[PDB]
């Protein structure tokens, strides 16, 4: 079978994009985020601490496939220390049309206070590999994972949008959905991530800087995080950016008309355009932007975010040994 | 807001 679903921006900046899930029996729909960068799909439940829910919930007993995983339990915390637990059970969830029976559901028991104020995500789906899967004791198979018998082909395609709304295929890959052709690459899976190296960076008109960038492919990530050096030469190309310490990051007047920045795939080059990293006034109304692309010296990992990802259609092979297809849009 | 999902 194969699978096709809507992934719409939960707001003007695009700092995150959520998708329509149905789970359980009859379906209940919950807008999940889609996230590469984890391996757990858990979502707001009947059993979440009340004055923790501000979303829409899953309620496992008006489920009639709805089954308790006895003894087991999860908790996992995110990149910027937000975090949650609860209990599993495992139910038919359905993606776009694709319909999976017996996947492990990680009812959340107690949620951290972004994901409260978060109105617009009731969940999160992950589509990084399973070793990262908090359920203990017997770690859970992601959605992906548990669908990869009935796919046409054992491939997932993220198709995000700028400022508009995109698409998640499963099981082939929309050939209408780019230009060019795409360009695999090597997949790392030694940290449980779609973890791989670009060949290196140009910014804008300038020359293409060959060095090798290990990062990871997260859609849980708004921005493009990559080592100090590159970012600062990404930035000095613009007369009005400074790093801010209060903004935390690098600033510059919204009249800018920014640069674009030039990643390597392969022989492959992947051009972000320089609005996508115009992400928005730091307060409404503001002179000063705040710059999609930023240092990850603190966070410890290169990361291909959401700003990146949008940039191009990109192919998530889930063969036994996994790749990663990069095209332009 | 700004997301950066498991460390």
């Amino acid at each position: 079978s194969t699978g096709s679903a809507t992934t719409t921006p939960i707001d003007s900046l695009d700092d995150a994009y959520i998708t329509p899930v149905q789970i359980g029996t009859p379906a209940q729909t919950l807008n999940l985020d889609f996230d590469t960068g984890s391996s757990d799909l858990w979502v707001f439940s009947s059993e979440t601490t009340a004055s923790e829910v501000x979303q829409t919930i899953y309620t496992p007993s008006k489920s009639t496939t709805a089954k308790l995983l006895s003894g087991a339990t999860w908790s996992i915390s995110y990149g910027d220390g937000s975090s949650s637990s609860g209990d599993v059970y495992t139910d038919t969830v359905s993606v776009g049309g694709l319909t999976v029976t017996g996947q492990a559901v990680e009812s959340a028991k107690k949620v951290s206070s972004s994901f409260t104020e978060d109105s617009t995500i009731d969940g999160l789906l992950g589509l990084a590999f399973s070793t990262l899967n908090t359920v203990s004791p017997t770690q859970q198979k992601t959605f992906f994972d548990n669908a990869k018998a009935s796919l046409d082909s054992p491939v997932f395609t993220a198709d995000l949008g700028y400022h508009a709304p995109g698409t998640y295929n499963f099981g082939f890959i929309d050939t209408t959905a780019y230009t060019g052709s795409i360009t695999y690459t090597a997949v790392s899976t030694k940290q449980g991530f779609w973890e791989w190296t670009s060949t290196g960076y140009a910014v804008g008109s300038g020359t293409f800087k060959s060095t090798s960038i290990d990062g990871i492919a997260d859609t849980g990530t708004t921005l493009l995080y990559l080592p100090a050096t590159v970012v600062s030469a990404y930035w000095a190309q613009v007369s009005g950016a400074k790093s801010s310490s209060s903004v935390g990051g690098y600033v510059f007047p919204c009249s800018a008309t920014l640069p674009s920045f030039t990643f390597g795939v392969g022989s492959a080059r992947i051009v972000i355009p320089g609005d996508y990293i115009d992400f928005g006034p730091i307060s409404t109304g503001s002179s000063s932007c705040f710059g999609g692309i930023q240092s990850s010296a603190g966070i410890g990992i290169n990361i291909f975010g959401d700003v990146a990802l949008k940039a191009a259609f990109v192919v998530f092979n889930g063969a036994t040994t996994p790749t990663l297809g990069f095209a332009s849009k | 807001p700004h997301l950066s999902x498991a460390h």
